[PDB]
């Protein structure tokens, strides 16, 4: 299992909020690429840091 | 106890907290060395804050 990491970095626009499935990059720490809906497969998902 | 007029802040920097969700495993090789930690969304955090 691989561990992980917060990382943090700029929201651009054409990316996605968090759907209920983890603020995380679905692209390289899946491969199966057949757990999420095809939307956000290949990409990140990100979210607000209100505290940061 | 008398009140004073003086005040302070108290910083506590982002906390890491990640695991199984399920259970505990631990080492094939002893029973007293934890892997990964149970942590859920049902487990009772209790904080001890110590103060200066």
């Amino acid at each position: 299992c691989p561990p992980l990491e917060l990382f943090n970095s700029i929201i651009e626009d054409g990316d996605m909020v968090d759907t209920g499935f983890g603020c995380m990059d679905f692209g390289t720490l899946q491969a199966n690429k057949s757990d999420v809906p095809i939307d956000i497969c290949n990409s990140t998902c990100k979210y607000p840091d209100y505290l940061k | 106890v008398s009140r004073t007029s003086i005040y302070y802040y108290a910083g506590s920097s982002r906390l890491l907290a990640v695991g199984n969700p399920y259970f505990s495993i631990k080492s094939p090789n002893n029973n007293k060395k934890v892997l990964v930690p149970k942590v859920s969304g049902l487990q009772y955090r209790v904080f001890r804050v110590r103060l200066p």
